[PDB]
Parts: C-alpha cells; sequence; structure tokens
C-alpha cells in the first residue's frame, strides 16, 4: 500500500551496505514488512552477519506459511504464523534471545527460548531481501519494509550509494 | 561572566571561570560537586542509585565535593595501586580529607576555546580513589572537549554481596552507570555533545570501563571507550568468592547472622566509618571486595562474555607500559646486585602457587616458566634477572590480558587501536633501572606537565616531555571526536617526531600497534614470543 | 722418481705425484698399505692382528679395494651427507672393488718432523671408503702427512650379541690398531709422534668421540677433531644388539639359540652374501655399530664423560648451520610452505620416534610445538620449514655437541668450538638451502683449490676457494700445538677479514666460539635459548 516494490519474472534485490566502521550491533531489533503474494514456498528477507559470524536473521516461506528463523550465536529457533496475494503486514521484533512476531491483526505469537544464550546480533553487515541468492528469489509485491529505525526501501527510493539494485525489479511510478 | 550560571533538569548551578597558568589555552568554566544521585545514607545503603531531587534557586557548585569513604592508614593492596599513589601517600590523603557517605557527586571542566564529551574513571584499587585528585582543566583547555570526573561508592559500601537477592553488590558500577545517564540528559545544556561520550580509566578503573562495555544496562549511554593497564581478566579484576569474604567481614564486625538478609539489616544499622576501618586481607593478587558475577550487571565471567562476543562494538584504546609490576619487584628493588638464584625461583614458586595453585601440575609450570623468562646470554649475571622478573609479572597481569582483549574484540569487527608507552619522567623515589610504570601515563593524559610539577607528581619534566604530553592528548582528543587518533586534528608541535606517524588499526591476523614514546613508530607484534606462551601454551598444561 | 722407504714390516714404494696448482708442490703418496691381517676366516669378527711382513719391496701405489657395502641397498639418507646422496654414482665409481680384505690405509707425504693427521671417513657405519677423498692438498698446505684408510663396517665391524661370542665394536679395534701401526711406523716418515691427531665427520665424528673415551687409546694420538657429530646422538651407539643380530640371523638362515652357533653360521657365510642383506632399524637408530661392551666402551658415552675418566685431550668441534636438509625432503618440493597440519604431523612423528614416553607425550609435543615456531609470521609456511629443519639440527647435532664441549671444558681441557655457515652454490641443492651436514669437507680438503670433481660438481668461486684456504690453516695450525692461531698467523697467500678475528677458548660460563663463514667473528652463544631447552627444560619433563 505504501512504497511498493514489485519483483517481476525471476525477481531481483535491493542491496544495502553498511559502512565498514559503522556496522551496528543491537540486542533488540524491529522488523516490519507488507507483502502481497501467493507463493507456496520461498524466502522473503534474509539478513546475515559479516564474514566468520554465524548470527543471522531469516524470514521465509515454508509450505505457503510465513516462518522466521534466526541465530544470535548459539543455535536456530523458528517461529511461524501458522499469504493470499494481498497487502498483509508482518511485524517482527526481538530482544536478544526473546522473540515475538505477528501478522496484521492476528493474535501475536511469541517465543521464550530456554537456557543461557547469546544476546547480540553481532556486527551486522548487509540486508538481503527477496532471496535472490538464496535459491528462492521472491516474485510478488513488498511495501513498508522497516528495520529498527531504518526503512531501507525508502532509502532505496532516495538513490543512495550504500544501496544497490540488482535483478528483476520494478518500482511504482 | 567570571561567575557564570547554567541550568539543568534539576535546577540551576553556579560555576567559575578559572584561567589556566599556561598562556596558550583559553578559559575553562569549571563545576565542582554537582550532584547526580540521592545520597544513599539510611536504608538506601546497599541499594541501587536513585536520581537526585531537584533543588530550588541556584546551587553554589564551586567547591570540591567530599571524598567517598576509604582508609589510607591500613593494609591497602600495593600490588595494583599506581606507583605515584603509594609514593606520595600523604599527598593523596590530603585530597581524601572530607570522607562522607553522601559522596555521590561529579565535577566538570567545560572549556571555552557541539563539544565532545570525555568522562573519567579513577581508582588504583577498588577500595580507593577520589576523582578530585585530577585537575581536568588542562585537557579540556587543549582539546576543546568536556572533561568529567565523578565519585562513586567504594570499598565495602559499593561491592558488598552475599551472592543472593539480599545483597548483590556491584553498586559502584551502578553509580557510574547512573552518572552516565545523568550526563546523557544534562551535558547538552553545557554545550557538550551527548552522542560523543567517551570513558577512559586506568588500573582498577580500567577494569570498570570494560565491565561497562559488557554491561546490559550500558546499552547506549556512550559510543567510545578507553582502557589501559588491566582490562577485564586479571586475577584482581573480578572477585568470585564474595560470600566467603562477607562472612568474615560481618564476623569481625560482630553480627555474623546465618541469613544474609538478617546480616544485611545489621550492617545497614551500623555506622559507615566503622565499616571502612575494619580490616580484611584477601589472598594475594585477589580483591576482597569488588564487582562480582551477578546477572543484572555482568551476566557471566567476562571471559565467557568476551569469548562469545557480547558487546555493542565501542571503539577502544588499550595500552600498557613496558614495565608495570615495579611494586611486584620490591624486596630486591633496592639491592646493588640483582636477584639471586636462591631468591629468583622462590619468587616464581610463590607466584605460581598463588595464581596457579595446583598440586597435580605445579613443577611442570614451575620449571617451564623458570626457563622461559631467563635470557641465557647472561644466565649468571643476576642483575638482568631482576628485569625479567619485572617483565614476568607485568606480562601476565597487563600485557597478555590486554592482548586477549584486543584480539577478541577485533575478531568481531570492532575498531580498536592498541598502544604502548615507554617514556617516563625521572622520579626521585623510582629507581634508575626502572621504566615507565603503572600510573606513569595518567599525568600525560591530563597534561599535568603543561602545568608543570605538582604535589601529586613533584618530579619535574623537560621541554621534550612537555611536547610529548601534548602529543598524547592530541591523540586522545582526536579519537574522542572521530575515533581515528589522526582524523580531526593533524599532529603538530604547537622538530616534531610525531609528524609522519600513521596509527593503523589492530587486525587480529596482523597485530599492528602503535609504540608511543620519544621515537614513535609502528611495530607489528608486541612481545610476540611471550604473549603466545601465556595464551596458547600455558592453558594446555592444566589437565 | 719413485720414493721408497723401509717400514718395520718391509720396504714400500710410493709415487711422487704433482698437482695442477703451482703454490703447492709435489706430494708423495703410498696407496693401499696394509696395517693388519685380512679378517677372512676365523679371523673374521675378531680383534685385528698385526700385518704380515713382506720381502723385497711392496708395490703399494694403487687405491686399495673397498670394504663390503651394498651401496644401492636402502639406507637412511637422514644420517648421511647430502653430497653422498646427490652423487651416489660418483661414489659407486669409487666403491667398485668390494673385498672382504680391506684393512689398508692410504698415506700422503708433502715435499717441502711434521705432524700427522688421521682422517675417519664414512657418513654412516656402513658406507664410504678412504679412497673417497684424495686428500693431498692439505698435506703440502700444512706440510703435514695426511692419512686415510678403511675399516670393518657394520656387519663385519660391529656385530654383537651381548656375550663373548659377538663382541662387536671391531671397527674401533681397527682404528686403534691403525693408530698403533702409525705410532711405530710413521717414525721414519717425517711425522711427529707427539703430534698425532684424529678427525672425521658424521659417523666418524661419533667414532672420534668414542675413541677419546676408550681405554685402548692410552697415548697414541694427542689432539682430536670432530665436525658434525657427537657420541650422544641417538645414532651414536646401539642399545639392542641382540634383537637386530637375532633378526639378521633369521634373515641369514641359521639363527641358532646358542650365540656361538649363530657366530659359526655367520663365519661360514660369504662376505657378499651377508653384506647385501638389508635390516631396517628404527628411524634415527643404527642397525650395527659400537655398543656398551666394556672392552672399548665401559658404559654409555654420556655416563663416562660425567665422571671424566679420560686423559683430557685438546679437541676441536663444530657444526654447520642446518644439518638436517634431508630431514625435510618430502616437503622440500612444495612451492608454498609446509602445511600447519603437516608440520604438526611431522613434529608428532619426531617426538614419539625419539621419546615415546608413556608418562607424558603431548606435554613434550606441546612444549616443542610452541617453542620452535617464530610467532612473528605464524602463517609464513616457509618459515615453518626452516624451523622444522632447524629443530632437528639442534637436537641431533648442535645441542648434543654443546653438552659434550661443556663437559670436556668442565674437566679443564683445551676445547675450541666453531660453526659453519657458508656452503657451495650447488645446482641440485635448493637456493634457499643452507650449509648441510658434511658440506665443509670439500673446503676441508680444498676441493675448490684443485677444481670440482665427480664428488662435488660445484661452480666454486674466488671467495669459495680462499675460504677453504683459511679453513685449512686453522685445522693445520691446531694440529701443531693445539691452537688454531699459534704456529702460523693466517695469511691469504692468494678484503680478507680472517687475519684479525682471533679464536678464543670455549669456557663453560661464556660459550665463546668461532663463526666460520664469509664474515668471521666470535659470538658468545649458539642459539643459547634453544641449547638450554634441549639440555635443561626437557629432562625435567621426565
Ligand atoms: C527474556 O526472557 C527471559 C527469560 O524468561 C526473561 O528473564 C527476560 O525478562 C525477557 N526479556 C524481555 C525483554 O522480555
Ligand atoms: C555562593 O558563594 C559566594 C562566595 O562564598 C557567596 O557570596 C554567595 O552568597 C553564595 N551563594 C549561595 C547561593 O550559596
Ligand atoms: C628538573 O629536572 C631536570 C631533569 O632534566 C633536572 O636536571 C633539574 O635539576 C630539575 N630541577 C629541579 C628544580 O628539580
Ligand atoms: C709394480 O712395480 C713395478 C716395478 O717395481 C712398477 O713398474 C709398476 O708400476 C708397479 N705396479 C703397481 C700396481 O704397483
Ligand atoms: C656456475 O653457474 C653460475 C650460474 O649458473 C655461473 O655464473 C658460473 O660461471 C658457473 N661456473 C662454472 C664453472 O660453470
Ligand atoms: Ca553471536
Amino acid at each position: 500500500a505504501g512504497t511498493t516494490y514489485i519483483f517481476s519474472k525471476g525477481g531481483g534485490q535491493i542491496t544495502y551496505k553498511w559502512p565498514p566502521n559503522d556496522r551496528p550491533s543491537t540486542r533488540a531489533d524491529r522488523l516490519a514488512i507488507g507483502f502481497s503474494t501467493v507463493q507456496k514456498e520461498a524466502v522473503l528477507v534474509r539478513v546475515d552477519s559479516s564474514s566468520g559470524l554465524g548470527d543471522y536473521l531469516e524470514l521465509h516461506i515454508h509450505q505457503g506459511k510465513i516462518g522466521v528463523k534466526f541465530n544470535v550465536g548459539t543455535d536456530d529457533i523458528a517461529i511461524e504464523e501458522s499469504n493470499d496475494g494481498k497487502y498483509h503486514v508482518v511485524r517482527f521484533t526481538r530482544s536478544g534471545g526473546n522473540a515475538t512476531l505477528q501478522v496484521d491483526s492476528w493474535p501475536v505469537i511469541e517465543r521464550y527460548p530456554a537456557g543461557r544464550q547469546l544476546t547480540i546480533f553481532n556486527s551486522q553487515a548487509t540486508i538481503i531481501i527477496g532471496g535472490k541468492e538464496q535459491g528462492q528469489p521472491f516474485q510478488g509485491q513488498l511495501s513498508g519494509l522497516y528495520y529498527n529505525g531504518l526503512k531501507v526501501l525508502n532509502m532505496a527510493a532516495e538513490n543512495d550509494a550504500n544501496i544497490a539494485i540488482v535483478g528483476n525489479v520494478r518500482l511504482v511510478g | 561572566e567570571r561567575f557564570p550560571v547554567v541550568n539543568t533538569a534539576y535546577g540551576r548551578v553556579r560555576g567559575v571561570r578559572r584561567e589556566l597558568n599556561n598562556e596558550i589555552l583559553g578559559p575553562v568554566v569549571q563545576f565542582l560537586g554537582v550532584p547526580y544521585a540521592t545520597p544513599p545514607l539510611g536504608a538506601r545503603r546497599f541499594q541501587p542509585p536513585e536520581a537526585p531531587a531537584s533543588w530550588p534557586g541556584v546551587r553554589n557548585a564551586t567547591t570540591l565535593p567530599p571524598a567517598c569513604p576509604q582508609n589510607l592508614h591500613g593494609a591497602l593492596p600495593a600490588i595494583m595501586l599506581p606507583v605515584w599513589f603509594t609514593d606520595n601517600l600523604e599527598a593523596a590523603a590530603t585530597y581524601v580529607q572530607n570522607q562522607s557517605e553522601d559522596c555521590l557527586y561529579l565535577n566538570l571542566y567545560v572549556p571555552t576555546e557541539k563539544k565532545p564529551v570525555m568522562l573519567f574513571l579513577h581508582g588504583g584499587s577498588y577500595m580507593e580513589g577520589t576523582g578530585n585528585m585530577f585537575d581536568g582543566s588542562v585537557l579540556a583547555a587543549y582539546g576543546n572537549v568536556i572533561v568529567v570526573t565523578l565519585n562513586y561508592r567504594l570499598g565495602v559500601l559499593g561491592f558488598l554481596s552475599t551472592g543472593d537477592q539480599a545483597a548483590k553488590g556491584n553498586y559502584g558500577l551502578l553509580d557510574q552507570i547512573q552518572a552516565l545517564r545523568w550526563l546523557s540528559e544534562n551535558i547538552a545544556h553545557f554545550g557538550g555533545d551527548p552522542e560523543r561520550i567517551t570513558i577512559f580509566g586506568s588500573g582498577a578503573g580500567a577494569s570498570c570501563v570494560n565491565l561497562l562495555i559488557l554491561s546490559h544496562h550500558s546499552e547506549g549511554l556512550f559510543q567510545k571507550a578507553i582502557a589501559q593497564s588491566g582490562t577485564a581478566i586479571s586475577s584482581w579484576s573480578v572477585n568470585y568468592q564474595p560470600l566467603k569474604y562477607t562472612r568474615l567481614l560481618a564476623a569481625k564486625v560482630g553480627c555474623d547472622r546465618e541469613d544474609s538478609t538478617e546480616a544485611v539489616e545489621c550492617l545497614r544499622r551500623k555506622s559507615s566509618r566503622e565499616l571502612v576501618d575494619q580490616d580484611v586481607q584477601p589472598a594475594r593478587y585477589h580483591i576482597a571486595f569488588g564487582p562480582v558475577v551477578d546477572g543484572d550487571v555482568v551476566p557471566d565471567d567476562p571471559e565467557i562474555l568476551m569469548q562469545q562476543g557480547e558487546f555493542l562494538n565501542y571503539d577502544m584504546l588499550i595500552g600498557v607500559n613496558q614495565g608495570e609490576g615495579l611494586k611486584f619487584v620490591e624486596d630486591s628493588a633496592e639491592s646493588e646486585d640483582g636477584v639471586s638464584a636462591s631468591a629468583f625461583d622462590f619468587t616464581v614458586s610463590n607466584f605460581v602457587d598463588n595464581l596457579y595453585g595446583y598440586p597435580e601440575g605445579k613443577d611442570v609450570l614451575r620449571e617451564t616458566i623458570k626457563f622461559m623468562y631467563t635470557d641465557w646470554a647472561d644466565r649468571d649475571n643476576g642483575e638482568m634477572r631482576r628485569k625479567t622478573l619485572l617483565a614476568l609479572f607485568t606480562d601476565h597481569q597487563w600485557v597478555a590480558p590486554a592482548v586477549a582483549t584486543a584480539k577478541l574484540h577485533a575478531d568481531y569487527q570492532s575498531p580498536v587501536y592498541f598502544y604502548t608507552f615507554y617514556h617516563h619522567c625521572q622520579a626521585e623515589g623510582r629507581p634508575e633501572w626502572a621504566d615507565a610504570a603503572h600510573g606513569d601515563e595518567l599525568p600525560y593524559v591530563f597534561g599535568v606537565p603543561m602545568v608543570g610539577a605538582t604535589d601529586l607528581f613533584p618530579c619535574n619534566f623537560s621541554k621534550n616531555d612537555v611536547m610529548l604530553s601534548a602529543v598524547v592528548m592530541t591523540y586522545w582528543t582526536n579519537f574522542a571526536k572521530t575515533g581515528d587518533p589522526n582524523q580531526p586534528v593533524p599532529q603538530d608541535t604547537k622538530p616534531n617526531r610525531f609528524e609522519e606517524v600513521v596509527w593503523s588499526k589492530f587486525n587480529s591476523k596482523e597485530k599492528q600497534y602503535l609504540h608511543i614514546g620519544l621515537k614513535p613508530r609502528v611495530r607489528d607484534n608486541y612481545r610476540a614470543n611471550k604473549v603466545a606462551f601465556w595464551l596458547e601454551l600455558v592453558p594446555h598444561l592444566h589437565n
């Protein structure tokens, strides 16, 4: 509904690069997107750490359902809202190991991982969206992407050097 | 105004407009004894700090606030205290003369020339130190930056814990954290940028700053940090047996109640002055009272947190003086000859037992280390064996732990410039064969030489030294603004040895570091041979 | 112009040969002179007996036959000189007349009472011949008489069983026998009886150390030299004579339970039959060689020298920079460095082969792992090769050598230490390589002074040739009064830096030695740190 990005045949990606000396490291994070697709299997938005670091965030599709998996340094834990081609908004937030997710006005789903665990998504490097290089490029519509006070797609519309577009993509207007 | 006034969220304060004795730097608007927390006098004792109640009118904040409780005529740990601190002991006592339980106050040194913010942590030990000792004016007069000094709970009053909810201890850090929060919401009124807050400590304070870097509570209260001479993992950095030391403390006090909470109440009902005067003697190279693994401040041992990389990538400066355990070489410090063979082993044997106390593997370490720190070119000389003994200790407590800090941090893509100090000022008490010692850099950071010889550091300095003193602060302030000690202000005399020098980062693979001194140069691996022995080999000999 | 002399066993005729070089004059050579009975029948595996006198004039002017030794038989290249492996064919040319009777010696006499210098050949305890080195340059250069010979080797020289049936150590008995003959024969040769000295390298160096501790060496030689070798190296002497001898007999065919019966079995087998057999010893150990007999070796060499039961003789020792070239051979042919995993692998097999101690191995493996690794360029790879090479060199050659020197010095004996760094620019040898074990020999014999040979196809240089000359002077001078500087202060005789550096005595407290090389100069220690490691720290790890 908002700033709409369309992934055409095969799809593509907008790639946003953090400056080497300004890469952040946050215990808690906020994620929010509005998609419109009917894919039964795909990966929507992946965000991995720098080289040599296994902390990473993935928000994907499995059997048409929207699941999110992630690791902060110890292991993987996944939560899913157990897509119809319309502008459905999904908000994903975390605080260290604590993880919560919700789609539109549906009841919130939250996880409380057990045991001592790391609590920082150490040294993020870049943001991947659409799964162009994950083997599951996304083909649909994405509006209102958001990340802990950084809506990259809006910066993508601003034509910034840190950001780079690649693959099959179309913009409204 | 020569007697300016300023406003804060808690009211208004009156400061001074002192003029420094130099003729190159401008005026500084100082502030003395600014409150930042409720004085924990009554039941508040051994409770987390609370922000102070706002005052009406204008507060006369132009006098040095009272020092926090601490004893000088006692068995203080001389091993970890800065050398100058023990030398001119009575001079230090002069500064700590108004001990009062309402010690939570902080100062400022606003210069005239948004201003960058530099905050300081003091403390040679964890049971000693009053911020007033250091005159922050000069630095603020040279870097056009905000210098802040603060007091916090010390000794038993700050780090008393049973390990349970009745007593968590670690209060001092909380007080420092609170002040940072205070500086977060106040400094802008004085003209200092809240987004460029930097913390630099030394010795025991150096241990504090790292704890903050690992703190959960300190998530966004600064951006940069400095450290020096002991980072996080020294034998004395963190206590682990608080319960054992508390029990005897209360026993010597008298009310050694079986339950901690009952013990907590009795102490809360006992005068503060009595607590300080009471004597507690911890095992050598260990701290009776100090920060402990709790869960709310430090979730786990710093090594564990550091290994997995638990921190929000604050740029760091870490350094160590060449020879720092001067006080550790004490008995033979005043011998015309060196350390004898009969006395050399004994030193090592005692050292190994105290730290690596273990009956299973003792001699293997005892023999191996014995050989390692002995230049066989002059095996029987004796005199040079003293230096290595000094080199032995300093390597273990400061160099190696600091190196481990840098590598681990660098491994997680965090800007870190390692440094090292070799120059020193001729001190009457210090021996000729000594070198830049633990605490022979704080004056340079504060630029005391610019002012000249003072009560704390009567040893005068040469013009050459003065030139360097400017160099270091230029580097420090350079970092405070951008982070690259070169970026903002190119170096200058203001010949100059430090003109072409380019200070690189500290990559884990290539351990490039800066060798500050009379002849600054960029080396690649500080004492590579020894450091590896203390981080890779020595762990394996414990099965 | 064929000189003739009258020995105690008869008259012999030599050859007054000439040399291509001019400053050195003609030299008289007697070749293949016997000095004991051919150990053919029952005499085999028995102490040597005096040679049989001959009538008229002996025609000794030709190279004698070589002792039995299967050259092509697989043998440990680790303990042999590199040149002995790169020029196997050159030796084969030299060793082509294998005869069980080989107890002869080849003399050398200058033209212009002089000292006598006895050489000991053989990299291992099985190969080499006196004819290998046509040592004649030294004789005239030092106006000394150069003596080279052959001795019973391994099977025929040192077979033992722990009993009187097989005493072994007969090779040494050949040595002293040769010394005894020289004592009573060299008298009417211009040789100075009070300047008889013995020297060698590798295996021979080991023999020299053993000779010094023998009870059969009373008198005879006075001084001695030993380069690249000691009596303490793992391969200096054997400690399982029965096992190797037993499995040899089984390989032979008649391994009777009684030792005497096995001796008869061997004594009834032909020389070529037994010698060609192969017995594979445990790596870094000797199948055959001197053992703790008591007759020649009262005890393990280190034990006696502790006690210092010998008549303190003036000695010269040295070791080349890197003497384990072959020890890095499989990995020597990699463009990059040695892999960390491979380097540890190689180090892992090094420790167990030498210690294998149940009490603790990882500790020694760990301690050595950290120590011999320059941490400045941890991931060099190339450096790792150098250390791995160096490591071997200290343990097998340098560290044992320093210990023996100290012990000998401790018992107030004139001891002089040196080290070799320069080496030939051999094409086969890698450019990055260094002075390998035995590489000093051509410069000891001035091979460059007379041009390269099948032994040493080296593109020598003006610097190389002169370097040998100064080297000879030290050796020769030391053989005169026990000082490498007393008789003749060195002179080029051809920017010479050798006239000013003065050899100093090797005191235990200050390890002064001589750094033979392009830029000679005295140093106070040889990798002092490492030496103490292999002598002090490691033993404390029981
Ligand atoms: C995260 O989970 C832990 C474990 O239950 C809990 O103690 C903590 O309060 C949680 N934090 C938040 C922000 O929910
Ligand atoms: C502050 O101190 C000055 C000098 O002592 C005095 O004149 C003034 O009245 C004081 N004001 C307050 C509010 O304390
Ligand atoms: C100041 O220090 C210098 C050292 O260079 C010394 O020569 C001089 O005597 C000192 N002056 C005083 C007054 O101590
Ligand atoms: C043998 O002696 C004769 C004369 O005595 C001499 O011509 C000949 O060269 C000698 N040959 C050898 C091999 O000694
Ligand atoms: C040996 O080879 C080197 C380089 O290949 C050359 O300079 C030199 O002249 C050669 N010497 C001889 C004698 O062939
Ligand atoms: Ca992690």
